[PDB]
This record gives C-alpha cells, structure tokens and sequence, in this order.
C-alpha cells in the first residue's frame, strides 16, 4: 500500500504551490488522507486531513487560510493546494493515510498506518 | 427513578468478619477510552520480522475493554491480610456481587492546538458476561490492568484481545474469529446501572500453614522397628573381606535407613542462581540453561513450574532460575530492571514434603550387579506421580493472582493452577464494556461505504465487587508460640504500605500465607 | 419512565437454533443525513442529454430515508449459513420483529472554517411503515444500502426515490407524483422509542438441495419397456435400400430413445462467454448481442432472466452473458472492474432439470417430408410452459436478496422472483425516516414565502430486527457421504470472513444453499 | 530473569537482570498449566529415501518390559503425530494403521494401508517424535558452566492437561478396564470409551 | 416415505399378467444416478435397501 | 438375483455407445411388485362396461 | 450439541466434488464394498 | 538410537496392583494430611 509524493519544488515567497499523492489498492482502506510537515531539525507537525466523503475536514492553525485539501477518489489520490507560502513552511511534507479519523486524535501521528518518502518544499524571499 | 441529576449507587469499601466468614467489598473509579477507533484488527508475528520461532503468534485486537479483580489486594487491605492469614487454617471464595454505577460520557474536541471536554448526556456504554464461556478467556494470566490495590487510585481499563492458531505468522483453517458485537448486551446511559452475582462450585481450601514436621521424620524416635533392612553386603574382618548377607533393624540412631509408608512430590529440576553475583558463572544463561516445555515445535520456560521448595536450610542466597514469583517495587523499570527493584518470593516452607527444586529426586540403580560387574546408580532429574507421594501446592501472595480457568480438556491431573490459586471449571465470569460510536455528520449524498468518522469519546464511572470468604478455623494444641506477620517495630522515613510525600502508593514486600503450623 | 437519561433499548444480536425452527437477532448503529435541503424535487432523464431512449426516467426524490433488510447476510453469520445449508432440506421466513430505540439528534454549525457538533435535545424524527401498500415500493431491486454484514459496523440511512410514467423526459397525465408528510408518522425525541410486528404469509420452502437423478434418466436400468419406437424408415441392405418402417423396443442400451413422463422447463437463450478471455470474439459484444426483452419501445436486457444452468459438464469456464448474479469483492470499482474483482455464481446445480442456459431447447420438424422431399428440422431457441414440465428456481445466496413484491397484476406466472428468493403479495412494509425540519431565524417582519433556511441536522440511532425462520429436516437414506460447505484448511495469511490488518471485513467467496441432495 | 551478564564493550562481569512478560516475549511469560505425558517415539518418513538403510522396526521400537518379555507400546499413550509441515512422518509404533481392501496380512505395502493422524491434539499434547523438554543437570558455579538434559520420557506433572486419541468409523468402541488395585485416566489407548 | 428412486412409471415389462391363469416372474430392481460419461460424481447416491 | 450381490453398472463412449446413451448406476439383489397397467384390473368386458 | 460463539465457518466432513470411476464408500462392478479412507471425529472447534 | 527407563511415573492406561499384607504386618497408616497425593495407600502395605 504505496503512499507516493509528488509536486516537490522550490518557489519565490507568495508564490502557488500544488503537492500531490497518490496510493495502490484497498480503497476499502485510505478512508482519511493528510499532510504532515517535519521542517530542518525539528518535530514533525500535522498539517492537513480529509476523509472519503470530504465531510469533514481540519487544517493546522498555522495552515489554515493558507492551504486547501482536496481528494479525488477516481484516481485514488489527494492533492493539497498552497499559496501566500513563507519561507518558515520550508519542511519535508508527508502524505499520510489511516483507515480512521477521529474528532480529538486525528492531529496525532499515531493515528495514521502509512507515510510517504516525504518532499522537499523550499520558499525564499 | 433514575435520571441526569440522580445518582445510582453509593460507595461501599469495607469488610466484615463474622464467624466463620469474611465478606469484603471494594469500590474503585475507573476511566474507560475508545480502543482502536472502534475497530477489528488483524495482529501477528512472524520470523520475517526477526522474531524467533520460539514468539510467533496470531490474533485480533478488539474495540472492546473488560474488567479483572483477579490480584488478592483488590479485596484485601494489608491489615485485613494480616487478620487472615494470622489466625486461619484456611480460606475460599463462596459467592461474588458486582455492581457498575454513576456512569459519565464526556466527548472531546480538537480545534487548533486547543482540547476541551463537555458532556454528552445521551450517548451509551455496552456492557455484557460472557456467562457461557463462549469467548477465549484471558484471565488467569496475571495480566496488568486490575483493580488498584488502594481505594484512592483511578484506573485505565485494558484492552481485550486474544490469540488462536498460528502457523508462523499465518492463521489455518480452524483458527477462530469472534465478534463481541454478536453477543446481546446491556446499554446504559448516565442514569442506568449494571449489576449480576456469581457462585463460586466447590474448591479445597487454601492451605495457609506450614507443617511442623518432615515426611522422613514421622517415626517415633524411642524405639526399633520390627523390620529389617539390608545392612552388610561384605565381612568387615583382618584381611579375606569376602561376600556376606547382614541385616538390622531401624532404630533411633539410623533413621535414613528405616522403612517408611510415603514418598516426596515430583521434581522437575531447575537451575540455580545466586543473588551473590561473583558466584554465578559468568556467561549470559537465563534461556539457554533456563528450564523448558516443548510444544508443535516451540520451545517455552516452565514458569513457575510444578511446586518446589525455593533452597534448603542456610542457602536463601539461592533461587531456582525460572522457578520462582517475581513482583516489582514501585516505579521498576519494565526491562533490565536491577535485583534492588524487584521482590523475590520463597516457597521455603514446603521443604518438608516437597523437593528442593534445584536438586536431584533420588536415586536409581542403572545395571544389574554381579561378581564380574560393580554396581552402578544414576540421578533422577524428572520424576512424574508415583504412588505414595504426597506434596503442597505454591502459596498465595496479597500481590498475587486468585483463580484460574481450568483448561476444557479430557484429562488433566491435580488442575490447581501453577501461579497459585484456585483452580475453577467455572471461573468468575469476563465482563466486556465498550464505548457506543457516534458518527460525525454524514455526507449529504448516499454512499455505502461504512461510516469511519467519529466524536471522539471517552467514559467514567464507579465498580464495586463483593466477595464472601470462608474461613478454616485454626484448631492448635501447640504449646509454644507460633510465628505471626508483624509490622517492624523501629523507626523509619516512612510508615510501610502508606502513601509517601508525592501521593504514591506502595508495596514494601510481598507476603504470603504461611504462619501458623499443623502437624503433617 | 422515558428520558434523557435513560436508555430505551438494549443490544441483540444472536441466533437461537429450536428443533425445526431458526431464530436470527441482528443489531446495528445508523446514522442518517438531511436529504435534498428538506425537499421534494422532479428528477428526469432524457435523449437531449445524450441518453439512449433505452435508459429514459421521469420521477422524483423526496427528503425521506428508508430502513433495508432484504440481504442473507444481515440476518445469518457465516457459520450459522453454515449450519442452515449444511443440515436442512428447505426454509422459509415466519415472522419478524423490528425495533428503533436510542435516538440522538445532533446539530452542526458552520462559522468561518470551523465546524462544530452539539446535542439538540428537543428535536425529532419522523417514522412510519406502509402498512397499506400506498407507495412505490422500492425495496426489491438489489439496491445497496442494506444493513452491514458485520455487525460492528455503523452505516448511513439510504435516500428514497421513486419513478412514475415518462415519454422521454416528460410526464403524462397518469404519472402520480406523492408526498410522504401526507401519511400518519410517529415522532420521537431522544427518550422515545419505536417497534412493529409482521408476520409472514405462507409460501413455499426454498429449496435446498441439489437432484441426484436427471430427468432422462429416471427408467430402471435392467428392464425393457413394452412400448415402442420406430427405429428404421429404410431397409438395411446389400444395394437397393428402400422404404420400410419398423420397431423396436427401449431398453438399458436405448434410453435416449425411451417414452418417458416429463419435459424440461422452459427456455430463452442466452450468449456465451469464456473466462479465458482468447477464446471469446474480438468485438465489444455485451451490449449488441445482450439477451433482451421489449416493453414500450425500450428495450432492456432479461438480467438473469429464468432459472437455466451455467454450463453443462466440464464447461465450468463458460457462463451466460447476462445470466447469472455478480457480487463485488470488496474494494471493486464501480464501473469496468477486471475480471478478478468480481465473484460469478453458478446455477450448475439445476442442470438436472432444466436446460443449459447457452444451448438450444431442442429441435422440431419444420416440413411435411415425402417421397418427393426429405425432411427438414429447425431449433428452438426460446419455449414457454408445456404440460409435462418440471423445473427448479434460481439459487439464494448468503450475500443475496430474500424476498421480492409481487406486482399487482391480473395474471402472472409461477410468480418466484428472477433474482432469487421469496415472491411475496403482502412483503415486510417498507419503513420511513426522516429528520424534522428546524427553522434558522425567521426575520421580524412578515413574510409569506416558505421558510427555507434551517439549522444543519443528522441523527443516529440503533435498529433491532428479528426475524423467525421454519425449518424442513433432511430425511436421505442414502448411504455415502454428502457434499458439505467447509473452510479450507490450508494456511493463509488471512482468515476467511474476518477482518484484515486495516480492520475491513470482507467476503471472500458467494455461498450457495444446494450441498445436500435428493432423489428427483 | 532475563539476564546474566552485562552487555557492554569489553568486561562483561556478572549481573542480574529482570523483566516483565509482554506481547513480544510470550516464550518467557508465566503460565499456569503444562502439556500432557511423553513417551518418546522414535520417526519414520513415507518417503522411503529419507530414512536411514537398516531393518529398525523392532530393534529401535518403543517398548515395555513385563516379567522377562518386550512388547511394543502400540499405539501407545496419545500424542501428535506430528508437528507442523511434518504430515510425511510418523512414530514408528505410534497410530493405528487400517488396511485396504484386499490388502495383504503380512509384508503389505504402503499403497495398501490407511494411517490416522493424531495431528489435532498438538495444542495440548507432546509431539510422538520430540523431547518433552529441558531440565538441568548439575549446579553451575563461577568454576562451572551450567549443563542441561534432555526429557524423553515424563509421568504425569500436577498440572498437565491432555486429550484422547480420537475414534474412527473402522476403530474400536469399548473396551475392559483390567480389575486391579490401582489405575491412572482408564481411557483405552486405542481410542473409545474404558 | 418415499425414500428410494421410484422407477415405477416408465412402462417396463413385468407387470401383474394381463390373463389370470398366468404365471410370472418378478423383475428386478436398479436404478441410476447422475454420471459424466461412464464416471460417477460427487453427488452421485448409492442406496442399500 | 445378481447372487445376493450389488453391482455398479455403467455404459459410456469408450464401448462405443453415442454420449446421448450414457449412464452409471447399480444393480440389486432385489426385486419388486408392479400392478401399474389397467388390464391387472379390468378384464376386456369390464373395460367395457 | 456445539454451542459455538464463532463467526467464521468450520471446516467439515465432505465428499469430493470431482468425478471418479467409483463411488467412495459404495460397491464396485464385482459387488465389493470398501472403505476409502479412515475418519475421525474431530471438524468442529473449541475454546481451549 | 534408544535408550532406557530406569524410573517412570504415572502415564494414562497404567494398571497396578499394590503390596501385600501379612499376617505379621502392618494394617493401617495415617494419610498425610496435603494438598494433593497420588494413589493413597501406604507403601508398607494395609489401608490409608
């Protein structure tokens, strides 16, 4: 159950950014998909998840009014849009998928099965 | 009636000690989490991963939770054990109550970095016994997650999960799945209560005693016997020594050689270790000398194994390597824990029917002796049930566990469990408690995939448990006094099973039973 | 009493076994959204689309929800099918109970990009059954929605819809448009409950069984007939080979040409397909050469059409185009899933009794032969009833549906659903839900436009049914031992009809009801 | 105890070392039961190249010793047959073998006879063909290391559980139990009701 | 009870005589049960009476 | 019949029987009463009457 | 009689499927009975 | 390779008689009083 980056670059601050995942079978599984950030030298942090329906949804304080999470489930895939980027979003991001998504947990990296390689996103000024 | 603003139970801690009997009751505060988001899962372990095939396995975890007062100090406070075990022959459970009351439901919210925790009045729990032993029964194997021994502290409730048949880490084809949602169930809401009893089937007392003899000592020892016993198979004389017959009586002064109508319990003998490290060899030989059972080709330790005397006289320096009960102090680490941390139990008292379990049972004869060949003798490391032996089963410990389930098999012999207790057919039933899923809003277009999106949810409430004891009167004729468990009388930091300065509750030692004595 | 409190139901799932009757429990957690806004809307389709004439509609879709249980698998585990089909002749349902308790309504507000969910304890749901048999009635056509088979999983509530008379997109003056606020309903809030009964009329006992004689063979292999059959029209001979007629007795080496009692059912052929893909014709044939029949100048295909076998011996790779059932496995893609995603059942059985579904009926004679012509033959492709036939109906599966409404009709025709199943006058009622409309704000002035803005709701709930299953005993004197449903088994990295490591459950094979047999 | 030594880079000196019994050791938890009695069979493969070139079926049998005479221990107390991926063995003197039709009385071939399979008892009960464990042989010290030995025959333990040798539509039913003093679990050993 | 194949029906030979004063001789019972060519298959009955 | 026995019987292509003639069944040591032809029961004057 | 909680089904005694000159425990063409196989007793399962 | 048994216990199917008594010989003993025993009868000889 492959988990697959794709959309890594490097970008001029204030620029759009578009990251890109996609996954291989049991779409009885990948119920939740979601981005997580770990940038130089520091703890991963989430950053965004939404689940098959697309009802419900969550973005990062930090993410939010910044970034928009959207699932195609046609092609078994997630995309994750970004703009007004600031050189502090420089970070790895990993897609992420769990069969689950939970009201109080869903922030925790405990509650996902599968990860990514991981990409690198540069934003300078 | 019952409703939000009403509460349906009280708090009942106490015991009472009436006549021949003891009935105690407990009352805790209990936290129970939603496990697995409300899912089945598929576990195992295999040697791919680099495990050995010694600690392969497969199985499922469950949503569920279940409840255990299995251990003696979730019924019995320290002085209550010292009553017990200071004036009693005797004890075994009779019947139990067991009620579930005052229950909360509280939801919890993530937004941005910040959590905050409100009510729900009207979501559920599940609660159901597994009555008719339906479901792999987990109890019996001196698992965490039991009632804490002191009445203040509020627990977490264990996950259930079990284990069938592997191969590796595959399953075959009799390996079974359960689910618990198959079974009917009671649903409470934050008015509702749950309560049932039990009756325990017949089970010999607990022996709480010591003998106060030895099985090669029960003669009398003024006067001969009527027997006779090979003494002399060669002439003791100035130069010849040639072949004789001589026979003699046993009496007062050879007691090894008399006659005698019983035998000593089986042996299955282990290693030994000293708690002086510079007298153990220096190697790393805890598996591989360690004392094994093997079965379908997996190699697993006899722990505890079969009831054996711990040392002889004056070796309490010495231990049988897996043969023993081992407790941890409070805050011991989980692996590598140091000698300091941990508290060694000692079955010391049962030296007198029982075997030393790191010495040989006996002696055999290997050959058939003649004037051409000398004879020959060989060291019986395992002996099974022989006619005529007598034995004693392990002694119970306040840290320790109670009961068991005997295995549903065709044959078993003397089915009293080896970590001590009470062996049950029909054990105290399991008691299964699950929290009811709650669906976050649903699309507004029909899908048919099943609802994965959840509040997150957690529960609280109050569990008491009601046990009744009998008691086996101690009948003595002993003149001198016997020994007792009593409290140090010297001054010290701290007061032994108390709180400290921080709040925490310990255990200084682990006791046992074993006090008063009866003659064998 | 009834309150916020208190919970108004308990969980049941289980099946009692009781001499010749079954009884099946199923419980599960639903969840249900708010349709269309709370509206009724007209719903059509069309050739100015770009649709087919063949594929037109008119109808509507209300706001409402309904309550399906017409699949095996909601009522019956794996090893209780097991159980039924392994022991029993036949079955057939008796009466049902249906229960609808511990309702939660919740309210969901939107604000900025925040979402946020809270109990709203005064609000209602709606409920009812047809009782009369006023409405469309939709269940019966294969619809997904049902409850789950796995008792564990929670589902959501599908949307009701129906379809009256359309020329292409438009309506006629017959088409009935309905509303469903027009009929009595019960209203609940959090401590209500709702429950009916049903029961059953009397039909016949699904057969479960397979024939072990065929109709050509039912003679006794040892004796002759008195009968005869004309065995030659010419004479045998050296050169000339005239006209003659002669005769001859049918006997164990002529059974073909027998006088037998009985015929073969009917008849309406289908195209044949191979799963080994290089034997088929290279073509997109599924549609063009599709077995169909033609109502009101539309045409649709006959899916699966009358009971006719998949192939005859040794054909197992063979199967009619569009005559059988298909089930998904789990995960399948809805539109063109591989060959491999997907699961064929095989009518294999009947092949006793009825014709193979990819071959002719048989041939007839379509001329007057004489001396001047030879004779001439033709073949049958499609045969109604003749007296003198037998047949069996299609087989029922664990993931298949139960029962079907017979139309109301002047006339009909062994009227045994043609998905399979129990063909039913007075079916189980169909059963309405719906979420109660809540005004948002109305403004302070006077307005006479209806109220459309409201406050985003959703409910769930638990559902009980129950339904009683009368049995028909194996009576076989046969000697040898009978064709069993069993587990394989042989390891594997998963177990049959349980959950994976991801917590999905999964089917992974369509379980018939024919193992035992029967003399025809 | 789970460690005699310190693991470290070059003294490693004597210690002593506990932990607790979890998921990822279930070889090293305590437990309250035993499986049933051993008395050790001795293998043989159907396939015929795998077993050693030498007429063993009497020589190396398994057997007791009543006043002067052998007799084989046949089947014997119930054991598994096998163990896991091992179908193509069996003890020597250990299950019941039935014959097919026409098979011959004596020197009949493989071909012509039907072997049972315990197999379903190795949950509970030893393998026919292994040890039933481990025991120590001497006391280990600083000058001597420990030694084990090997358990090929083991009487009943106070705490053992077993099951039965099953019962087959060509086998047995009933049979007599001897009138005697003293007896232990009179099931009869070729399978049915004592 | 109905219980074995029942081969009465297919109008073979040895029925009660039609004439009085005649002797006869009993037939003797088979009957059949599925096959793929000359084999048997697994559903295939045999019946002792 | 057949000497007390019960016997297999069967036919198929491999004697040279056509597929349509097939069969596989068994043969008893039984035999049977069979009163299924009305001239057990009416003599011709009766069946005129 | 089984009382069994389980979900998935047992494995179970069954004949086999597939086509054969004879009839597993029937008689042959000369009227010989036989027996193809030994049989136990144990299919069903059980909570140890 | 065997090897011999020196000292067996009790295995399921074990059939035994117990000593004799004698006119000069013991009649009973006192059964230790245990948790469990094995077969009851003094190994002198008489009843338990």
């Amino acid at each position: 159950v492959q988990i697959q980056e794709s959309g890594g670059g490097i970008v001029q601050a204030g620029g759009s950014l578009r990251l890109s995942c996609a996954a291989s079978g049991r779409t009885h599984g990948m119920y939740a998909m979601g981005w997580f950030r770990q940038a130089p030298g520091k703890e991963r942090e989430f950053v965004a998840v939404q689940d098959i329906t697309a009802s419900n949804t969550h973005y990062s304080s930090a993410v939010k009014g910044r970034f928009t999470l959207s699932r195609d489930n046609a092609k078994n895939t997630a995309y994750l849009q970004m703009n007004n980027l600031k050189p502090e979003d420089t970070a790895v991001y990993y897609c992420a998928a769990g069969p689950t998504l939970m009201s109080g947990s869903y922030n925790s990296a405990r509650d996902y099965d599968y990860w990514g390689q991981g990409t690198q996103v540069t934003v300078s000024s | 009636a019952d409703g939000v603003g009403s509460s349906s139970g009280n708090w009942h801690c106490d015991s009472t000690w009436l006549g021949d009997r003891v009935i105690t009751t407990s009352t805790r505060t209990w936290a129970l989490p939603t496990y697995n988001n409300h899912l089945y899962k598929q576990i195992s372990n295999g040697t791919s991963g680099g495990a050995t095939n010694d600690n392969t396995y497969f199985g499922y975890s469950t949503p569920w939770g279940y409840f255990d007062f299995n251990r003696f100090h979730c019924h019995f406070s320290p002085r209550d054990w010292q009553r017990l075990i200071n004036n009693n022959w005797g004890f075994r459970p009779k019947r139990l109550s067991f009620k579930l009351f005052n229950i909360q439901v509280k939801e919890v919210t993530q937004n941005e970095g910040t959590k905050t925790i409100a009510n729900n009045l009207t979501s559920t729990i599940q609660v159901f016994t597994d009555s008719e032993y339906q479901l792999p029964y987990v109890l019996g194997s001196a698992h965490q997650g039991c009632l804490p021994p002191f009445p203040a502290d509020v627990f977490m409730i264990p996950q259930y999960g079990y284990l069938t048949l592997n191969n590796g880490s595959q399953a075959v084809g009799r390996s079974s799945f359960y689910c618990l949602e198959y079974f009917p169930s009671q649903m409470l809401r934050t008015g509702n209560n749950f309560q049932f009893t039990y009756t325990f089937e017949d089970v010999p007392f607990h022996s709480s005693y010591a003998h106060s003899q030895s099985l090669d000592r029960l003669m009398n020892p003024l006067i001969d016997q009527y027997l006779y016993y090979l003494s002399r198979t060669q002439t003791t004389g100035g130069t010849a020594n040639t072949q004789t017959l001589g026979f003699s009586q046993g009496g007062p002064n050879t007691m090894a050689n008399q006659a005698k109508n019983w035998l000593p319990g089986p042996c299955y003998r282990q290693q030994r270790v000293s708690t002086t490290t510079g007298q153990n060899n220096n190697s790393n030989f805890a598996w591989t000398a360690g004392t094994k059972y093997h079965l379908n080709g997996r190699n697993s330790l006899a722990n505890p194994g079969i009831a054996m005397a711990t040392h002889k006289d004056d070796e309490e320096r010495f231990f049988p390597s897996n043969g023993i009960l081992i407790f941890g102090k409070q805050n011991a680490a989980r692996d590598n824990a140091d000698y300091s941390d941990v508290m060694l139990t000692s079955e010391e008292e049962i030296k007198t029917t029982n075997p030393v379990a790191t010495e040989e049972y006996g002696i055999v004869a290997d050959n058939l002796q003649q004037q051409n060949t000398a004879p020959q003798i060989g060291t019986v490391n395992s002996q099974g049930a022989l006619p005529g032996m007598v034995w004693q089963n392990r002694d119970v410990y306040l840290q320790g566990p109670i009961w068991a389930k005997i295995p549903h098999t065709d044959g078993n012999f003397h089915p009293s469990p080896l970590m001590g207790g009470f062996g049950l057919k029909h054990p105290p039933p399991q008691i299964l408690i699950k929290n009811t899923p709650v669906p976050a809003d649903p699309p507004t277009t029909f899908n048919q995939s099943k609802l994965n999106s959840f509040i997150t949810q957690y529960s609280t409430g109050q569990v008491s448990v009601e046990i009744e004891w009998e008691l086996q009167k101690e009948n003595s004729k002993r003149w001198n006094p016997e020994i007792q468990y009593t409290s140090n009388y010297y001054k010290s930091t701290s007061v032994d099973f108390a709180v400290n300065t921080e709040g925490v509750y310990s255990e200084p030692r682990p006791i046992g039973t074993r006090y008063l004595t009866r003659n064998l």
